[PDB]
């Protein structure tokens, strides 16, 4: 009888976990007779009762949620604590994080919607009452005292939880309803309820850094909320947050080291010193790179304080660098960039530099200094047989037509200035050559020659931060090769191979000219999306994870890519796909979208150039878009990935699974690139491995909402969902698995709001280059914004980049957002009505325009989200390089 | 394997009725009962029955694609284009099947059948199927898309086949064995060396010998890289060796690459290599002079990363062995060896133009005292076999003597008591323990344990050996700390002091034992060697290393061996203690330690004893 109870109560664990809690509750229904034989089954009964009881409880509503709850606090105040209760300190345990589970359902059902408490029963009302123990309110002091109740018995189950995997559960729980309560009262107004949560915050701390010690990654995700809470509680908790790290291990911190090292210069560098050096200690190869890059702004600000950061920063460069082999390496891939983008660089930045009064050559020595560094003196640290070409026929039209620097160039002459700029530029374009070999190109990787004494290298990348790292297996540089191969896309970098000690080739992609930290933040973020992903279980049962590489910023105007082998382009898998009459036609045909929309724009504007956009915009209706674009996209073959598919796989078995995974993939890209909303996801930036099918997306430049801000034709669309992807599917549409996949992510991204907008924090902490030039040229114009948002306060701008990540995550329509972006880049446009009115839509031939603007549902912003991306209206006008008829 | 009841004696009996003749059919065959083996039909009942009851959780793990990127991996085909197109021979027709879909299948039931005749048809398909793919490869119009590059398919189809050559069933062995010879026969020829295919042959060599499960697999790929080597040295010409990605200078690059890798099965894949290859090496001269003395640093510091490794996977073994013929390879050619030449240069070695064989006797003279046991003791034995063989052939006798002079006498002491030539470790700065810096964690103990040992071995041997007198090294002339550390070790670690009184698991208590108990018994071998070799300078051993803790030892590994640590699981060990035992006390009866010996023997072997342990029953 005893074994019959035991299987019995196991597969009501297996019901519950899968979800079958009708069925879990007539197996737990007929074993409400034998439980009270015992008091071992009656506690495995009710503790089963109860946490069924919280897993049936997350479909229901309110005035539903709390009713299924309520039936189990009134059971659990009862006996079995005779001898029972007491011998078992594991029940307790369970016991106590059970009671404090219910409570919380209970608050936080009375929370959202108030207005349900005698909206129930009245029996059951009063019972809501006297259980919280405060008395004579409507609304006011029930829900504090119901939350005063779960505190309760959650410290109760950590106290009992103290004497792994048993202990981090009541940990995380305890931190993460001590993080949420602290999280409720940013948007109350009120000092009474700030005192009574105050003694929560080394309640967070403590536990969060002593659940983190026992291995746990979902402490480990939520580590930028303890970089966060020592800004707003900075004096209970910074001493014990600098003693609570020092015990937890060396390497729990790998991934976050980008956070660290630059947190490195603010006033509360102290907690997170002797994480840093020991890394610097135990791994001096994965702290370096973050360490050049973050090094060149630091702005120490001179107290009491700021001495010790002082050196203990100039300490940590004195720990690291060791030889100046790493200093030796970026200085040898600086070699490899044409110095004609460096000087468009230089007289952009130089540009900006004089468009400001009350200009002073207190910062431009600065410039010069580094340019003339560069593309100035000969006698160089190091070059080879492509900028002594250079130097030797560009450097003598230098110091005539300038002169020294800071002594000839110093004048405003911005008309001037931009003269002789152009006209030595108007030469610069047209004597470049792409470079050979590495014999010519950095005469430092060519005879590299690892042998030096022991100047060791790893190839970077590396350390992913998920355990401990064993640092000998990393593969080190031993060579390079002498190929390079430059690829041309408006600006040009450079794929190198950086051959292994163990005798591989490991290609990876060195741009020079832009900053490179936004690519490696939004890296970062992807990799926190797919943690979060793996948690929630619908997206863990169909395994959705987002592809990311690795990418290394070096210094600014530096950075290595991750080149991943056995992918092709979506481009050029389309292009490979097409037959030769095909290709052709598609190439060179008058009739062939790439000719007929530019005629199209032209017959629709009367201009040739980028304002033909703008003059079709307001110039043109719905109907003569809609169906001119219908007749463009009607030209191009239809099936070419289910070609492709039909091409690299065996069986109907095969190309089903390469399909869905296809599907699934991309429908995964699109909900987490528009969360973060990046743009220009034209088909080069799309790469489909070879092997598996799946999607991988790059180049994440315009990250947050940018391509419809800085740019002279604004992107309306939130991802790419064009015909050649909506006709994979057939006979089916979007509608199914696309949609539910983007369904199920979207509610996983919202059902933890906290981590995506915590992790943002290094965005306005330490904040890019092109995030400050964002800043300054959206400071140049001014529009209706400024009379509402506080330029005077912050860096404010990446701010506002997570004030709209989070409230597109909190709920919203995707019209709104894209308006909003309009709004907030595209003022006194000629077309930004119609802007607005392109991409909010049309009231009776859309579904994201009958929506509110906020407050919107799981499925309802998906389904307004899908109508945006694939609107003939939106993709008949957008730029032509995107190519949305493909 | 339908076998019913055919025309027995037992059918034909009752088919004329049921009387007393079917009886005594039945009495005889159904009453056999002599044995019977198991079948294969029994054991395939037995694995669906351990799949039952195993359970669920575990059941699903015979399905093991549980990776996402394994699972999406094996869903492409092995090639995007169908190559293999196959014209079936009708009267009038002739359509076209293309093999490249029975490839996959057929592949897997070559390998894992249990049907010998599904197995032996299975071979025989893949090896006609492989000549097909052969001959498709060598098409009559062009070398572009005349003759389809299947790059893609023998990436795939290489590691079968050197599976089903060393396969344990005799008609597949005798099938595939040839055919892989054949086929490195046909790759290294002058027509497809320089191919892209050779070198996907040479990456499925190279990956079959670093394979983690199969020894055999191992063992066969090992005779195929000296097949790879043989036939590619001979039918090229000789100024196309170096401009091939796949010539013997590449080979060794990439085995010194396997070779110092951390991960064990990859070292003793490339200690296997050299083991097969060492001929072919031995008897090219203008590739050996500049690789020997790199291959030989490159597999002496294999077989120092081959110490901290589990002692069932055998690297040490293979290790030696590859060193042992670098050794010999240097003997027979010492005469040239120690010219000047330019070699090529050893990692770790500071840069020079010159490289003579002296230069690498002081390198193996420069790590004698490392801590990593077999490396030490073969680069000891390295050393006293290339000192005789050198310009003068000097003994180690005066050799030593004339290095010792010209350089002070504690250059010595600090290769001996200073652990290893790339740090500055050893006992020179840990003589006692009573400082490691931390809570003193086990595998701090065992690394000091083992530099006691490596400074030990080292004077042990350089004084029993008659290259060094014992007098002008353990004299304080250089201040060693040897002598201090002995005495510490019999002082508070030798007797007892298993984990309890070494902190001032029991699965982690043996590990220790082992390396104290080899080091007590290094220390009386040790003693041995003084009380024999110096018939003079006993003296200096006297507040030290010859006392009442030396005794104390000596008794107790004497009469009850267990006390101390010795397992009488080993038998080595437990052989060998009866003859350092005597060989200690023999030497101590020429000593004056005579009396303090016969006085401890005296308190723990007496007639009383006798009388008490034979009064008790027995
Ligand atoms: N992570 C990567 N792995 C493999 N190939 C890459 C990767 N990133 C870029 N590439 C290759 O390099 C080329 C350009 O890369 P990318 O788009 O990132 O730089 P870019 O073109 O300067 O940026 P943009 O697309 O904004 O112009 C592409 O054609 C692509 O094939």
């Amino acid at each position: 009888r005893s074994c019959k109870f035991s299987m019995k109560m196991k597969m009501i664990d297996s019901a519950r976990k899968q979800n079958n809690f009708s069925l879990a509750m007539k197996l737990l229904k007929e074993l409400h007779k034998e439980s009270k034989t015992r008091d071992d089954w009656l506690v495995s009964w009710v503790q089963s009762y109860c946490r069924l009881s919280h897993c049936r409880s997350r479909s229901q509503g309110c005035s539903e949620q709390v009713l299924t709850v309520l039936k189990t606090v009134s059971l659990l105040d009862e006996n079995n604590v005779s001898s029972y209760l007491s011998k078992n300190i594991l029940a307790f345990r369970d016991q106590n994080i059970l009671l404090g589970t219910t409570y919380r359902i209970i608050a936080n059902a009375l929370s959202s919607e108030p207005a349900c408490l005698a909206e129930i029963e009245e029996d059951k009302a009063r019972r809501i009452l006297e259980l919280s123990g405060s008395s004579s309110e409507d609304s006011e002091k029930v829900i504090a005292g119901l939350y005063q109740r779960a505190f309760q018995h959650l410290s109760e189950a950590v106290q009992a939880a103290e004497e792994a995997a048993g202990v981090i559960d009541a940990y995380m729980t305890l931190a993460d309803f001590c993080d949420q309560q602290l999280r409720k009262e940013e948007e109350n107004a009120s000092v009474i309820d700030s005192a009574e949560l105050q003694a929560y915050p080394a309640l967070v701390v403590e536990k969060m850094l002593k659940a983190l010690k026992l291995n746990s990654n979902e402490a480990r995700l939520k580590f930028p909320r303890l970089l966060q809470i020592i800004e707003r509680y900075p004096e209970e908790t910074l001493s014990l947050m600098t003693k609570e790290i020092s015990s937890v291990p060396c390497w729990q911190f790998i991934s976050w080291i980008s956070h660290m090292v630059a947190l490195l210069d603010k006033d509360q560098a102290v907690a997170v010193q002797h994480s840093v050096e020991e890394i610097t200690d135990n791994y001096p190869q994965a702290i370096v790179y973050p360490f050049i890059i973050s090094s060149e702004s630091y702005s120490f600000k001179d107290t009491s304080t700021g001495h010790k950061n002082k050196e203990f920063v100039a300490r940590i460069k004195s720990k690291l660098d060791q030889g100046g082999v790493i200093q030796d390496f970026i200085n040898a891939l600086d070699q490899l960039s044409n110095p004609e983008l460096l000087f468009k660089d230089w007289s952009n930045d130089v540009r900006a530099e004089l468009a400001k009064t009350p200009v002073n050559k207190k910062n431009i020595e600065k410039m010069y200094e580094r340019m003339y560094a560069a593309l100035g003196d000969p006698k160089a640290p190091g070059l080879g047989a492509f900028r002594r070409k250079f130097i030797q026929t560009f450097g003598k039209e230098f110091d005539k037509h300038f002169g020294k620097g800071g002594s000839k160039l110093l004048r405003m002459k911005l008309s001037d200035f931009n003269d002789i700029t152009n006209m030595l530029l108007l030469k610069m374009n047209k004597d470049s050559k792409p470079p050979g070999n590495l014999k010519e190109c950095s005469p430092w990787m060519s005879d590299f020659k690892v042998e030096f004494l022991r100047n060791e290298l790893e190839i970077p990348g590396q350390y992913d931060g998920r355990g401990k790292p064993l640092p000998e297996y990393h593969v080190r540089i031993a060579g390079f090769d002498e190929r390079v191969t430059v690829m041309a896309s408006l600006r040009r970098p450079k794929r190198i191979i950086i051959r292994g000690h163990d005798e591989r080739e490991h290609p990876f992609l060195v741009k020079g000219g832009e900053d490179l930290r936004q690519d490696q933040r939004v890296e970062q973020l992807f990799q926190v999306m797919n943690g979060i992903l793996a948690q929630d279980s619908a997206c863990s049962q169909r395994a959705l994870q987002l592809r990311t590489y690795s990418v290394v910023p070096m210094t600014s105007r530096l950075g290595l890519i991750e080149w991943l082998e056995n992918t092709v382009t979506l481009k050029d898998l389309l292009l490979n796909t097409m037959s030769q009459e095909e290709k052709a036609a598609y190439l060179s045909d008058p009739r062939a979208p790439p000719c007929e929309y530019k005629d199209w724009l032209t017959k629709m504007s009367g201009k040739h150039d980028v304002g033909a956009y703008m003059l079709m915009y307001k110039g043109a209706n719905r109907t003569e878009t809609v169906t001119s674009f219908r007749k463009r996209e009607s030209k191009v073959p239809a099936d070419l990935l289910k070609r492709a598919f039909v091409r690299m796989s065996t069986s109907p078995e095969a190309f089903l699974a390469l399909r869905s995974h296809f599907a699934s993939s991309h429908a995964l890209i699109c909900i987490s690139h528009w969360i973060l909303g990046i743009g220009d996801r034209h088909l080069n930036n799309f790469m489909v491995a070879m092997e598996t099918g799946g999607v991988i997306g790059i180049d994440f430049g315009h990250a947050f909402g940018s391509a419809t801000q800085f740019l002279p034709v604004p992107e309306l669309m939130p991802f790419r969902l064009t015909r050649q992807f909506i006709n994979l599917m057939l006979p089916m549409k979007e509608t199914g698995l696309m949609y539910s996949i983007m369904v199920h992510a979207l509610r996983a991204f919202r059902s933890d709001p906290g981590l995506l907008t915590n992790t943002m924090d290094v965005f306005v902490k330490e904040p890019s280059f092109d995030w400050k030039n964002f800043e300054q040229k959206m400071l140049k114009k001014g529009g209706s914004w400024i009379q509402e948002i506080n330029v005077a306060e912050k860096n404010w701008y990446p701010r506002q980049k997570i004030c709209y990540a989070k409230r597109k995550l909190a709920g919203a329509n995707p019209a709104v957002i894209t308006c909003d972006e309009l709004l907030l880049g595209h003022e006194k446009a000629p077309a930004f009505r119609d802007y607005v009115a392109v991409a909010r839509g049309s009231k009776d031939h859309n579904i994201r325009a009958q929506e509110p603007e906020s407050g919107l549902s799981e499925e309802t912003q998906v389904k307004c989200l899908m109508d945006q991306a694939t609107d003939p209206n939106i993709l008949g006008r957008t730029w032509e390089g995107w190519e949305p008829w493909m | 394997t339908k076998n019913n009841w055919e025309v027995s004696a037992l059918s034909r009996a009752a088919q004329k009725g049921f009387n007393k003749v079917v009886l005594k059919h039945l009495k005889k065959t159904k009453n056999l009962s002599s044995n019977e083996a198991i079948s294969l039909e029994e054991i395939r009942i037995r694995v669906v029955q351990m799949l039952g009851s195993l359970g669920g959780q575990i059941n699903k793990n015979l399905l093991t694609v549980t990776s996402s990127d394994e699972m999406m991996k094996s869903y492409v085909a092995w090639d995007r284009e169908k190559r293999l197109s196959f014209a079936v021979p009708f009267r009038e027709m002739k359509p076209v099947i293309f093999l490249d879909v029975f490839l996959p299948r057929v592949t897997e039931l070559a390998l894992t059948a249990s049907d010998r005749q599904t197995k032996v048809a299975a071979c025989e398909l893949l090896h006609s199927m492989v000549m097909f793919m052969l001959g498709k490869a060598t098409q009559m119009p062009e070398g572009g898309q005349g003759a389809p590059p299947m790059y893609q398919l023998y990436k795939r189809t290489f590691p079968v086949l050197l599976r089903l050559a060393c396969d344990v069933d005799q008609v597949t062995r005798q099938l595939y064995e040839p055919l892989v010879m054949q086929l490195i026969h046909w790759f290294t020829n002058n027509k497809k060396f320089e191919s892209q295919d050779t070198v996907a042959l040479l990456e499925a060599i190279l990956d079959g010998i670093v394979d983690p499960v199969d020894s055999t697999l191992r063992d066969f790929c090992g005779r195929c890289i000296r097949e790879f080597l043989k036939w590619s040295i001979k039918q090229i010409t000789p100024q196309q060796q170096e401009k091939s990605p796949v010539n013997t200078k590449s080979l060794f690059k990439r085995l010194y690459s396997l070779a110092l890798h951390p991960n064990a099965f990859k070292r003793l894949g490339a200690s296997l290599a050299f083991n097969n290859i060492y001929r072919e090496f031995r008897e090219e001269e203008s590739l050996v002079e500049q690789f020997v003395f790199e291959a030989l640093v490159i597999y002496m510091e294999s077989l120092a990363l081959a110490h901290a490794d589990e002692k069932s996977l055998g690297t040490i073994q293979q290790c030696c062995d590859a060193i042992d013929h670098l050794c010999r390879i240097i003997e027979k050619k010492h005469v040239s060896l120690n010219k000047a030449k330019k070699r090529r240069l050893p990692r770790g070695f500071p840069p020079s133009a010159s490289l003579c064989l002296l230069d690498l006797v002081k390198w193996l003279l420069a790590h004698c005292g490392r801590p990593q046991t077999e490396c030490r003791h073969k680069s000891i034995e390295l050393f006293y076999k290339f000192v005789p063989l050198l310009p003068g052939n000097r003994s180690p006798n005066l050799w030593l003597k004339d290095v010792l002079k010209e350089e002070g006498v504690s250059f010595l002491i600090n290769t001996f008591e200073g652990g290893g030539c790339g740090q500055p470790s050893g006992i020179l700065a840990q003589p006692t323990l009573l400082y490691l810096r931390g809570p003193f964690s086990l595998q701090a103990t065992l690394c000091w344990l083992d530099l006691l040992l490596a400074a030990l071995e080292c004077y042990n041997t350089f004084i029993g050996e008659r290259t060094v007198g014992a007098l002008q090294v353990l004299g304080t002339e250089a201040q060693s700390s040897l002598l201090k550390a002995v005495a510490f070790f019999l002082e508070s670690i030798a007797m007892h002091d298993i984990i309890a009184a070494e902190k001032c698991s029991p699965q982690e208590g043996e590990r220790y034992n082992y390396s104290k108990c080899t080091v007590v018994v290094r220390i009386m071998e040790f003693t041995t060697t003084l009380l024999n070799t110096s018939p003079e300078g006993w003296k200096l051993l006297k507040k030290d290393l010859c006392n009442t803790h030396l005794m104390r030892v000596l008794v107790q590994t004497l009469c009850e061996p267990a006390s101390i640590g010795f397992n009488i699981g080993d038998v080595q060990v437990m052989a060998h203690l009866p003859d350092v035992c005597v060989n200690l006390m023999k030497a101590l009866k020429m000593s004056p330690y005579k009396d303090i010996l016969e006085t401890h023997l005296r308190e723990k072997i007496t007639a009383q004893s006798i009388e008490e342990l034979c009064a008790v029953n027995l």
